[PDB]
């Protein structure tokens, strides 16, 4: 039912090949979960979705999570999706240990099972070696991996830029089918 | 349209499900409009295969699909390609079935009418001029005038609606008589339709008036509806309204005012010299704000109208029209009285040989001396011998005013004739019970003639003794009308069961005014007037008011 969350992370490492994904897969953004981008409402129908953004370490002497989309409406998402600002270890660990809390909050509350998706779009390749330190939750990348691929039946897709680094190779360690490997060149495909 | 719904939706359906289903016999668009727009908005977006087809209807999912107490028909089909389930169902006009024996009593408002407005705007227009474009064969098969009429949102909406209607029923002057649909809604619209705006209010005067001038009325010799809503239309308008209308009707007569209802007219200025009254129109000017009626006047005084010669003239603040008063001629310069009695004579004498040439006799008649010709029959214990009644009853009705006009006069002289008691009583034994036999006059324009020459200065007096014994004597219906009076003020508008009702008043006490009531050596009734008749004798409730004021407020002298 199209309960998807984002996950911003290249707003730091690779600010102008933003758009460069943006132009070739805001379609499975919305014209996948929706008919297309319009000025319309939302409710409880399970459509909504989030996004969490998240910057280095250098560039954050307090501010570090700005998960902020509770609903998004369908169409506030794009709006604010460009409007964002933009700005090695970039906490990829802690950015992403928000996003499971925010997914099982969703399972807390969604009772009365939608195929959730999330992307944890990385520009550079980085690694946060610290769990949290900023959460209720603490565990690794590996820990956290494992967490979000066998509690949550998440596609968990990394679109990553045109490069192929070794994060890939380790991201992928996603057990039950969630199809964590694939960075799409071609025409967009479902959720994987 | 979106924009703003939306908005306002964010706000005002703050839950978390689409509770309450709201059976909601009595008031149930108040719940079911949040569904009701949504839905429209999805045929707004489906027509043009955008937009998602207004997506998000999970607060009203239970709402949706409600479609699977007759208050529970939720008309949501204003949109588009709904107009056949829920409209479709709802209770139409007779089919089934065929005088006064059509079934299917009509709707109520408040019960479904207070929301299916905006969605019945051309149905039953087209389906009754559908119906009358060919002909009014068999008898009326529906009884919707109820419906139809009591619609004052419909009227409120599309004032213009009802003028667009009368146009184009007015071909059917040529087509039909023009009477299964004329006497099908001007009964209603002076009965029901009380209340309306009068800017129309007064095109449909004028309409009436031509209509009254053409085309011809012999055959709807019924046509007395006609005189009582042209009434009841220059009755109700009295209080502010003529003045401003001035422009509207600033050429209607010089065209079309003065046709031959000249006791219209009577009772026409009468009421605006009453509306002029109010409130002190003419106590500023006297010939500034004169030319304001003055041309009404000189366009009507053409008719021998304002009889009344110095006697009667009491309502008009400032009488100026009464300054040229004594151009009435009234009663032929006073000597034509005996004249016109012995002329009356010689016709009862030639009535020996008339029957032969009647046709060539009632042509015109010599208008003033023919249809009195009846007095001296019954006097001689129904003398009539039916030689001429049907071709009395072909086209003397109009002249009849004329005829009594004179014999007003005649029967004070009658009446005079007592001087102690002596022809009193054989005049109250007599005449009371002869004239109903047979006619529907009903004092229609007796009241008006009064003042117009009898009242005069030859015997006022004493001619002021008619309204106190003449029309008081009539007393043969009072016993049913104390049952009659039970039905509109119980009922204003919560009639379920008024078409049975009426018809079984009406089939009791009354048959018709064609209709004669002696079966002599023969009588072919031919029987063909039954269009519509929901109305007999509130026509005479109104015109009491004319006589109620020439009675007491106008006559104030004696």
């Amino acid at each position: 039912v199209a309960d998807v969350v984002f996950v911003i992370e290249g707003t730091a490492n690779l600010g102008p090949y933003f758009e460069e994904l943006r132009k070739h897969y805001l379609l499975p953004a919305i014209e996948y979960f929706n008919g297309g981008p319009p000025d319309f409402g939302g409710d409880y129908g399970g459509t909504q979705y989030s996004l969490v953004v998240f910057n280095t370490v250098d560039c954050a002497p307090e501010s570090y999570v700005q998960c902020h989309a509770p609903t998004s409406s369908a169409y506030e998402f794009v709006t604010w999706l460009d409007g964002i600002k933009f700005m090695s270890c970039s906490l990829i660990a802690e950015g992403l240990s928000t996003a499971l809390q925010l997914f099982d909050d969703f399972k807390k509350m969604r009772e009365q099972q939608t195929h959730r998706v999330c992307l944890l779009i990385c520009n550079s390749p980085p690694y946060l070696l610290p769990a949290v330190e900023s959460t209720t939750y603490s565990g690794c990348t590996t820990e956290s991996l494992v967490q979000k691929i066998g509690e949550r039946g998440i596609h968990f897709s990394i679109v990553s830029p045109r490069k192929l680094p070794a994060l890939r190779l380790l991201f992928e360690k996603a057990a039950p089918p969630a199809l964590l490997e694939p960075l799409q060149q071609p025409a967009d495909v479902s959720q994987d | 349209f979106l924009p703003v719904m939306k908005l306002f939706d964010l706000l005002y359906p703050e839950k978390e499900c689409i509770p309450v289903p709201d059976i909601n016999k009595p008031q149930s668009t108040h719940a079911f409009a949040m569904t009701c727009i949504w839905i429209h908005l999805n045929r707004k977006a489906q027509n043009g295969d955008s937009t998602l087809q207004i997506p998000i209807p999970h607060s009203l999912k239970l709402h949706h699909e409600f479609l699977q107490i007759a208050l529970l028909c939720n008309a949501y089909s204003t949109n588009s390609e709904c107009f056949t389930l829920p409209m479709g169902a709802l209770v139409e006009t007779i089919y089934g079935n065929g005088a006064s024996v059509t079934p299917l009593p009509m709707n109520l408002l408040d019960s479904l009418t207070v929301h299916a407005k905006m969605s019945l705007i051309h149905s039953i227009a087209t389906r009754v001029i559908k119906l009358a474009h060919t002909k009014s064969s068999v008898a009326l098969a529906p009884a919707l005038v109820e419906t139809y009429s009591r619609l004052l949102v419909y009227m409120e909406i599309e004032s213009l609606g009802i003028k667009g209607f009368i146009s184009q029923l007015l071909p059917t002057v040529f087509k039909s008589h023009a009477w299964g649909i004329l006497h099908t809604l001007l009964e209603m619209f002076s009965h029901r339709m009380h209340h309306i705006q009068p800017h129309y209010r007064v095109q449909l005067l004028s309409h009436l008036h031509t209509l009254a001038a053409v085309a011809q009325t012999n055959q709807n010799q019924l046509h007395l509806c006609v005189e009582s809503t042209a009434l009841r239309l220059i009755t109700a308008l009295g209080s502010s309204e003529v003045q401003p209308q001035f422009t509207r009707f600033l050429n209607d007569p010089k065209t079309v005012l003065s046709a031959e209802s000249e006791e219209l007219n009577r009772a026409l200025i009468l009421t605006l010299a009453r509306a002029t009254h109010v409130t002190d129109f003419f106590t500023g000017s006297d010939s500034i704000q004169g030319t304001w009626c003055k041309d009404i006047l000189q366009t009507i005084m053409n008719f021998t109208p304002h009889n009344w010669a110095s006697h009667t003239l009491s309502c008009f603040p400032a009488p100026l029209q009464a300054f040229f008063k004594q151009n009435n001629v009234p009663q032929e310069s006073r000597f034509n009285l005996k004249k016109n009695v012995e002329e009356e004579y010689r016709k009862w004498k030639s009535m020996t040989d008339e029957n032969e040439i009647i046709t060539q006799f009632s042509v015109q008649g010599f208008p003033p001396l023919f249809l009195c010709l009846l007095w001296k029959m019954l006097l001689e214990t129904d003398h009539i011998s039916q030689i001429g009644y049907k071709v009395l009853e072909r086209i003397g009705a109009r002249a009849l005013v004329a005829h009594v006009r004179t014999f007003a006069d005649f029967l004070v002289y009658e009446f005079s004739t007592s001087a102690g008691g002596q022809q009193l009583n054989k005049c109250i034994e007599i005449l009371n019970d002869m004239v109903w036999k047979y006619n529907i006059v009903t004092l229609d324009r007796l009241i008006l003639c009064l003042a117009m020459r009898s009242h005069e200065g030859n015997e006022a007096q004493v001619c002021y003794f008619i309204i106190q014994l003449l029309l008081l004597k009539p007393n043969d219906f009072r016993n049913r009308v104390s049952d009659f009076v039970k039905e509109n003020s119980p009922e204003h508008w919560l009639q379920s069961d008024w078409h049975t009702k009426h018809m079984s008043y009406h089939k009791k006490y009354p048959e018709k005014l064609y209709f004669e009531g002696l079966a002599e050596q023969v009588d072919p009734p031919v029987p063909i007037q039954s269009p519509y008749l929901p109305i007999y004798f509130g026509n005479v409730c109104l015109r009491f008011l004319p006589v109620f004021d020439i009675v007491i407020h106008r006559f104030l002298e004696l």
